[PDB]
RNA sequence: AGUCUCCCACCAAUUCGUAUGCGGAAAACGUAAUGAGAUUUAAAAAUAAAUCAACUCAUUAAGGAGGAUGCCGGUAUUCUGCUUCUUGACCUGGUACCUCUAGGGUACUGGUGUUCGGUACUGGAUUCCGAUGGAAUCUAAACCAUAGUUAUGACGAUUGCUCUUUCCUGGAUCGAGUAACCCAAUGGAGCUUACUAUUCUUGGUCCAUGGAUU
């Protein structure tokens, strides 16, 4: 496939509401990304761990994909997922990842301290680990504590939206990216695009050009926003649709029928799938020995 | 433990001398700190030997080897420290003094086969002699 | 999640199921598998052995060295 | 003074006889089917009815050693769907349903009376098989399969395979619920109430599930 | 590569004097045969748990002779004898003895009453004594690798190998790859882990599944 894992939802925190112009800009850039050839699109959210989440569990995500972007999915046939990223600065601050991981589909944490880096690599349920590439990374990246979290269900993300914004941030971007590929041995990495407008978007032939210049080869950079991000989506989606990756609430055969490929068919409010009873006990047990589909 | 004696000793040298690290052909690495471990086949035989309870009166055909090796097993498992068999087997909780000293060593081996000829012991207390074959 | 003692109904229902499979289609010498599953599921519950001194102790069960749940009228696999 | 803590010397013997009877039963059924099918090539009997008479009248001794799929149907499957149907409190009006809780119960349930079908796998010579399980081992599913003229006993591996099963709901337009079980993370399940060293693992070997 | 074992001074005997299925100086070492078990157990988590494989455990001295099962005096198999030998547990009570200085040591004989032993050597230079011996002074070393100290670089020209476009360990053509896991720090023998997803390669097995044979 072709997948983009980051499109910033315009909002500071749970404090202020969103103006309509930002939403129209989001629609325009979403249509542009579709025009470039992207099938599955994420939508990020940036909150800090040191702030209260609302008590009422229903309002833990205001994206509301099913009824904000219905017509765009009708025409373009796009698939939209929600996502959350949490700022981690100091542990022993409460607000565990129990309920916030319930409403969302992907949970990620970016650390900005030594304690944050220690906490967010061995003893968390996250699936994406990201840094802030427009500043100074908190620690020299140890060669052992990063390669020993890839073997769990965690991956690293590179956002190139910082390489097209200003002049001073480019140096930090280059240095931090070189450090990350050097320390992580370049095994599990995915690429997003924090574009704030249609001008900043790039296609598959114009995202590999930048990254190939910072050390990463071409085939790996193609696999970056390929099946790897699909596996990230799979881990994100197998957390509220199954117990321990053993009993999913999914559907049957036929192309585009999975737990990630099917978004409209599954009633997420009740997590059930009512389907036509077309397969019974008194029918021949083979593919072609029975002919009726 | 007073450094005054250390200063007095170094008075037979310079003020602050410097010593080199060892040449690399004279270095060794530290082994383990716990006592050695016995093979299991030497443990089972000794355990079953001590747990056992106690027609010219010799009657020892092929049993001489059994006795002469049970003696060694008893001595080993009564002497070595690495022998950690179980809680009951001890030197006195089981008859080790009585066995192989007034039961096996003399009553059994000595009274079956008389010592063979050539009792010429040696002229040494270390086995040392000649092994030459004239014309063979 | 499971409540404090709402799980009792589930435990008794699963017990009922693994008990019912023995008096159904018991003409096959392979009911031993289901017997073994039942006993593994009855120890795993740490429950006191089910109403013993009545059945399951060398009578009305395990007619030979297998468990065919031997029927009334002295029916047996006779191996 | 009535536990008889040493009655457990038959459980060992029962467990030893079970695993030697099952192998012979499976081999007997497989050999019987393989021998019986080769008689239809020299003759013209192609239907599930007349073959029964022909075998029971020309080779009658081995007739009583065939699966007869229908014998497993009448209440061993169709009358044990009610088991799960009552284990989850499933009725006509399902607005009182609780997802992620039925997902908990089904993870600790018994899958001997049930109907299974393969949807996706890493072996594309196995798609579409539908059967009734009899014994679910640790490394296999063993099930009975209805053929065109003769039944078979099929053992299919769990590693690299996805199954589904349906559950009838009520008498309203004959709808149902649909669930799917994976095959690579099934041995690490809790059989009953336990909780068992649930570690964390990668997912790079579960690619075929979303490959298309 | 590692939170792991063993060796890199000697012992005729307070030092593993340990003939123990076979190999080995030794090993948290290898391998053969028979047989049996898995929280109901010698034991693992609440390796295996239809068969074969895998995990763990129990038993089994070499040589040579004799008789027989099988096949042409023989070999594989099976039961019965023989030979291999340094007065050796620790503690302790008695008698006799000793070239040992009232105490020590040695012979014969009674009593169930987790690391600890001895012996030993620095490199180099100068000097002194009627000597294959003895004595004194000064100075720092013992620094040593067909990768050797956190170096193993920047590029070109041919030939192999795998796949493949057209052909005639077969030959000529068209076009792509030569990877992944990773890196010495005093050396060696072991073991334990990580890898090769039409993304470098080679060989097998399946009482696994689908088709053709028949």
């Amino acid at each position: 496939m072709l997948v983009d894992l980051n499109v910033p939802w315009p909002q500071n925190s749970y404090a202020d509401k969103v103006t309509s112009q930002a939403v129209n800009n989001l629609i325009k850039t979403l249509s542009t990304l579709h025009m470039l050839g992207y099938t599955h699109i994420a939508i990020n959210f940036t909150v800090n761990h040191s702030e209260k989440f609302p008590n009422d569990v229903k309002l833990l995500n205001p994206i509301d994909i099913k009824r904000r972007f219905g017509e765009l999915m009708d025409r373009t046939g796009l698939k939209l997922y929600s996502r959350i990223t949490l700022i981690i600065d100091d542990p022993s601050k409460g607000q565990s990842l129990s309920k916030i991981s319930q409403a969302f589909d992907i949970v990620a944490a970016l650390p900005i301290s030594e304690k944050g880096l220690t906490l967010s690599t061995t003893n968390l349920d996250i699936d994406l680990l990201t840094f802030q590439y427009g500043s100074r990374l908190p620690t020299f990246l140890k060669h052992k504590s990063i390669c020993s979290c890839v073997n769990r269900g965690v991956k690293l993300e590179i956002v190139y939206g910082y390489a097209l914004r200003d002049v001073q941030a480019r140096r930090q971007f280059v240095s931090n990216v070189r450090s990350v590929i050097r320390s992580s041995r370049s095994r599990g990495i995915v690429i997003g695009s924090g574009a704030m407008s249609p001008l900043e978007c790039r296609n598959i032939l114009g995202v590999t050009s930048l990254i190939k210049n910072l050390g990463l080869p071409s085939d790996r950079c193609s696999k970056a926003m390929g099946d790897l991000a699909s596996l990230v989506l799979l881990n994100g989606r197998l957390r509220n649709k199954s117990h321990k990756q053993t009993i999913v609430t999914g559907g049957g055969s036929g192309n585009g029928d999975d737990v990630v490929n099917d978004v409209q068919g599954i009633d997420d409010v009740q997590t059930i799938k009512v389907v036509k009873r077309s397969m019974d006990a008194e029918q021949l047990g083979h593919a072609s020995k029975r002919h009726k589909p | 433990k007073q450094l005054q004696l250390a200063m007095h000793n170094s008075k037979a040298a310079s003020s602050t001398r410097i010593f080199q690290a060892l040449p690399r052909k004279l270095r060794r690495r530290t082994a383990s700190h716990n006592v050695r471990r016995i093979p299991k086949r030497m443990r089972n035989r000794a355990l079953r030997e001590m747990r056992k309870s106690d027609k010219a009166h010799g009657l020892n055909a092929k049993q001489l080897y059994k006795a002469r090796m049970s003696i060694k097993l008893l001595r080993l498992a009564s002497k070595s420290t690495s022998m950690k068999l179980s809680m009951p087997p001890e030197v006195t909780s089981s008859n080790c003094h009585v066995r192989q000293k007034i039961k096996t060593l003399k009553r059994m081996i000595k009274e079956s086969s008389t010592a063979n000829p050539n009792i010429k012991l040696l002229n040494n207390r270390m086995g040392s002699y000649d092994c030459t074959g004239v014309n063979e | 999640k499971d409540q404090a003692e709402k799980y009792q109904e589930r435990s008794l229902r699963q017990k009922y199921n693994l008990l019912h499979v023995l008096p159904t289609l018991n003409s096959r010498a392979l009911s031993g598998l289901y017997y073994k599953n039942f006993h593994n599921s009855v120890k795993r519950y740490q429950i006191m052995l089910p109403e013993q001194l009545k059945s399951g102790k060398f009578c009305s069960h395990c007619g030979c060295v297998y468990v065919p749940n031997f029927n009334a009228s002295l029916q047996l696999t006779t191996n | 003074s009535a536990d008889k803590q040493l009655e457990k010397r038959d459980y060992q013997r029962i467990n030893k006889n079970s695993k030697i009877a099952l192998r012979e039963y499976i081999n007997n059924c497989k050999k019987n089917t393989k021998k019986c099918l080769k008689l239809a090539y020299e003759n013209k009997i192609t239907d599930k009815e007349d073959l029964l008479h022909y075998i029971e009248e020309k080779h009658p001794t081995i007739y009583e050693s065939l699966p007869q799929y229908v014998d497993f149907v009448p209440m061993y499957k169709e009358l044990w769907i009610n088991y799960i149907k009552e284990l989850l409190n499933i009725t006509k009006n399902l607005k009182t349903f609780n997802g992620s809780l039925a997902l908990l119960k089904l993870s600790m349930a018994d899958y001997n009376g049930a109907l299974l079908r393969v949807t996706k796998s890493k072996n594309k010579t196995l798609i579409g098989l539908q059967g009734i399980v009899i014994w679910d081992s640790q490394k296999f599913f063993i099930m009975i399969v209805k053929g065109n003229i003769i039944d078979e006993i099929k053992c299919i591996p769990k590693k690299g395979t996805v199954f589904q099963f349906e559950i009838p709901i009520s008498d309203d337009d004959d709808s149902a619920l649909r669930y799917s079980i994976l095959g690579d993370r099934f041995k690490y399940r809790s059989v009953d109430r336990a909780g068992r060293k649930f570690k964390s693992r990668r997912c790079d070997d579960m690619l075929y599930y979303i490959q298309n």
